[PDB]
């Protein structure tokens, strides 16, 4: 997946995440047509309790049926403030999408980060199975890691999570100022 | 990155971003620009930008309305529950990940058209030209693209089509700076330029898709393509500390768990301790843990299964989750019950 | 002050920090000549124990005398690895220059940050008087602040420190690759 | 930012960086690019880039040798120890900060020419052209520049010269996007193009400097300008975990204390706990605490006072400092002894 965010002068916002699933999808292209096929079928549960590419599991609800759409984690999001566009945000990352996006939103609303700060801030991740707290290199100092380990977390440092392209729209004395950030991880 | 005139159109590839921004400069609306980017990324970011996959658009309109476009891939007409299993009932390695049977029916092209038809102001012919230009004339391979192409090498090598398109003569890896030209892709894009979505889902391209599927053990045919449909849906909506959250509903789990997790977090004053405090991280991570447990049981395509969206985003459920969070201590995943005894509709 | 860094293909490196002292120096220009005059005299000690614009004090060593050069904190620096250029680094910031530059260097050598990471990493500062640990917004989490406060530091959050422009030079098969970073604080 | 062929020239203003980078692309060396940048920033970054100030260049040469160039300003010939004080020893407020008496003799022009003549390959007259073009034809005020100019307004208003140069007609603040043109600066830069450093330190520019100083209670004269001298000095050198550190020696304190603080830190394995660990911050901060106390007593222009550089950068001294750093408590500043005894 890849995420893109658009906001216009009339007050429309469009948040799009789209994907062929894995990097280069299924790796097979349609001969004569020049495009790669998705491997989106792996987003179904192909057998109960079997972990997929992102360690996600399922049973009946996300089992394969003809014509059914495989469950996604894509989270293209729009945040409103006073019924005006405030944030347009999303990310790739498979299972990490949901936690990446919510962290960017929290960084703005809870911590008063600007959109650039909110996107660049280190991210953590918990997806139940595997039972680990996933973090980024340089993302969490020893004191914080120590205290979380004492709570019972198993902390693991893995490659950086996500690729947020986000817009923050702020009211100006007349009209709007549109701010954008891409992701330093990309 | 800032603008005060036409807004912003931002993506992961600067060429695609330029394309959408241009559409805003010339008077297109956010939907118009969204369409131009969708096709541009299909050319310049083939690891993820695509016409052979699918996705979602969440849209907020100037009139105040919110809508979600589902252009997620569909399992083929002939797909079955156990299609990826062997006779012993075990997963056939890589069958769901590599090759032609791993593919759902592409939604991207139908999705781009659907949002343009309903909410755009420009003609598909205008918005697709920059993509076709990039395909026809080419672009420079980036440092990162060289790296991802190399990583995918062994996967491409399995498919004659991919060995043609994603290597240089002699099956050599593309290097940073190399010009990458995609004429077959340009041909496909020209068909969509002329005929719209029908240029992908019918006619010569559909034939090409059916032919290559039959040649390589895929099950997608012209019938699956003819049967592909987008769906307009209500986004999932919630609130967090006075802000309205609008996100993707089923068949994404994303919007629902995003809202659910924020709902849990809303019960703590995170601002008190600030970014990166272990106490704050704990509330969030335990909220995440329950949410992903819930995901494993209660989430799927709501058109086909019962999905308790409203219960999952109910702040009262989130409050029950917050109350289960033991101070200074985790609840190991082994102990987590999907739904927390709250999502039972009788003995169902 | 402002810092600039240059490295060429032959192994030469030049690290320059230069200044008119305060922002716009003395604020006075030479009429007819179009340039601002420095206020570098404030970098002397004008009176034993009197704190200057950066809170720095002195006595005899840094007293004013005709033709004498006022003490600076500017730290244009080059780091070599195996006698080859490795880092070219420096910053403005008055008293904070020394600690800014050393933190960037430590971040590379001690923590194996690349030059972009090393420059963007939050910075702290201790200059003895005032007896305070100066930090940046979002730069230190609660757990770390708590532990340092328990040690006896008075932690104060103040405006971001410095403006590092730095180069890292790494060997490739044919010669070298040059990586640059400007400062996100800029 | 990445380059694999000619290197990198990096500054706080993209127009100046571009100027330096082009010098590299055209085959100039790092010194050539550094000199082009020095003049360009004097035009496009007037808060700090300058011809009316000074600074330092630390240089490592292809042949392996290191050098430092001191183009720091000098106190004028008429400067005295108590010049910013009254008869009773009271500070005269802002006298060292705002206006003409606050200025040391500028070294930047002399420093640019000196490094170019010794180690450069191109002519000053060519390397200064891009700066002159920006001065003569203008560039756009950035958002940040609009902010810093606004913040300086009350100071500029004190001096008729700055009112002329740094405001629009009517003494109005420059706004973001405005074209900022500096004709008198281009005049000054053209004297430097045509005559070299003597175009600043002698002749008409020296006349304008001396006479504006006299009009406004400054003390810089033609004699000060004619006697301005750069100094080629040995850099201060140290080591940290197998890396060689080359930095600026007196009259900067920067290289000495940088090396001293790293020397203290070297006694711990910081890598073990990693970035941002309180145990690592504590070691660095206690090292800083002692270094800045030392700075207050031992540092100045070594041409005039004794500066114990070698003792300050001695690793055994740094180990003594390290030995005093307690695992779980600070050494309060009131308890620090410069030099530790
Ligand atoms: N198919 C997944 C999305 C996959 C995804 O985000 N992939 C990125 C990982 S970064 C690429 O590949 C979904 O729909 O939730
Ligand atoms: N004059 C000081 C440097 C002043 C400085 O760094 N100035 C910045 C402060 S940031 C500007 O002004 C010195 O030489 O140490």
């Amino acid at each position: 997946a890849t995420h893109y965010s658009v906001a216009d002068r009339w007050g429309n916002a469009v948040s799009v995440t789209y994907t062929i699933n894995a990097s280069y999808g299924s790796a097979a292209s349609i001969d004569g047509a020049g495009f790669l096929l998705n491997n989106e079928m792996d987003d179904f549960s192909i057998k109960p309790g079997n972990p997929n590419l992102y360690g996600l599991v399922g049973g009946d609800a996300n089992a394969i049926e003809a014509n059914k759409r495989p469950l996604s984690s894509m989270s293209p999001t729009i945040v409103l403030k006073n019924n005006k566009v405030f944030l347009v945000v999303g990310s790739p990352g498979g299972s990490r999408i949901i936690t990446t996006v919510l962290q960017v939103i929290s960084n703005v609303i809870d911590y008063n980060m600007n959109i650039s700060e909110a996107v660049s801030a280190p991210r953590f991740h918990m997806q139940w199975l595997p039972d680990e707290l996933r973090i980024e290199k340089f993302g969490m100092p020893a004191d914080v890691k120590d205290n979380l380990t004492k709570m019972g977390y198993q902390i693991v440092t893995k490659p950086v999570m996500g690729d947020v392209n986000a817009i923050q729209v702020l009211p100006k004395t007349k009209g709007s100022v549109f701010y954008g950030s891409t992701d330093p991880r990309k | 990155i800032k603008n005060t005139k036409v807004g912003l159109a931002l993506s992961s590839h600067p060429l695609a971003s330029e394309i959408g921004q241009k559409v805003l400069e010339e008077g297109g609306n956010a939907i118009d620009a969204a369409v131009a980017i969708g096709f541009a990324l299909a050319v310049v970011h083939p690891a993820a930008g695509n016409i052979g996959g699918g996705g979602f658009a969440v849209i907020h309109l100037a009139n105040g309305e919110n809508v979600a476009l589902d252009f997620r891939e569909k399992a083929p007409l002939k797909a079955t529950k156990n299609m990826f299993l062997d006779k012993q009932g075990n997963v056939v390695p890589k069958l769901s990940e590599d090759g032609y049977l791993a593919a759902g029916v592409p939604g991207t092209v139908a999705g781009m058209e659907a949002m343009l038809k309903k909410y755009g102001t420009k003609k598909l012919s205008q918005l697709i030209d920059p993509a076709i230009k990039l395909a026809e004339n080419g672009y420079a391979i980036s440092q990162r693209q060289a790296e991802t192409l190399k990583e995918a090498r062994e996967r491409f090598l399995k498919y004659s089509s991919s060995k043609k398109y994603f290597f240089k003569k002699g099956h050599l890896d593309y290097q940073e700076g190399d010009l990458f030209v995609q004429k077959d892709l340009a041909k496909t894009l020209n068909q969509i330029k002329t005929l719209g979505a029908k240029g992908f889902y019918q006619g010569q391209v559909a034939e090409l898709i059916e032919k290559d599927m039959k040649k390589n053990g895929g099950i997608i045919t012209k019938e699956d393509l003819a049967s592909y449909n987008v769906k307009w849906r209500k986004p999932v909506v919630g609130s967090y500390r006075g802000y309205k959250i609008i996100s993707m509903s089923p068949p994404s789990s994303g919007g629902t768990h995003l809202i659910q997790i924020l709902n849990v977090m809303e019960n703590a004053d995170l601002s008190a301790l600030g970014y990166g405090a272990s106490k704050n991280i704990h509330i969030a991570a335990e909220a995440m843990r329950q949410a992903y447990a819930d995901r494993s049981v209660y989430m799927g395509d709501a058109d086909f299964v019962s999905v308790p969206v409203d219960k999952l985003i109910n702040k009262a459920y989130a409050k029950k989750i917050f109350d289960t969070i033991q101070p200074d201590t985790v609840t190991p995943s082994s102990q987590i019950k999907p739904g927390m005894g709250q999502l039972h509709e009788g003995s169902n």
